[PDB]
């Protein structure tokens, strides 16, 4: 009843967010899911001195 | 023609004069400074909280 039958009113839950307090934080064990090459480089040096370089 | 100025002045003349206007002058400077849309900021360490390994 009333003005206007239903159209009622409605309060909706937006975004949220996580205020991460420094005191905890636990983080996993970690991983990728796939593979693909990109790019790589092999290679090697020497010291031929009596002293550390 | 400098040496023009000699003979119709006199060497001592001039000699004399222009160390009265060449001298040094020493004087302190009091007053400010100012700029328009220069840069600026700032850079924070914040203190650690015990908890990692």
């Amino acid at each position: 009843d009333g003005y206007r039958c239903g159209d009622k009113t409605a309060i909706k839950v937006s975004n949220f967010a996580y205020n991460l307090d420094p005191d905890s934080f636990k983080h996993g064990d970690v991983t990728q899911s796939d593979r693909q090459l990109v790019k790589t480089v092999v290679g090697w040096a020497v010291n031929d001195s009596d002293t550390p370089q | 023609d400098w040496n023009w100025t000699i003979q119709q002045n006199g060497l001592s003349t001039m000699q004399n004069n222009l160390a009265r206007v060449l001298r040094p002058v020493r004087a302190g400077i009091t007053g400010d400074f100012s700029a328009e849309s220069q840069f600026a900021g700032n850079i924070e360490i914040g203190a650690p909280v015990p908890l990692a390994a």
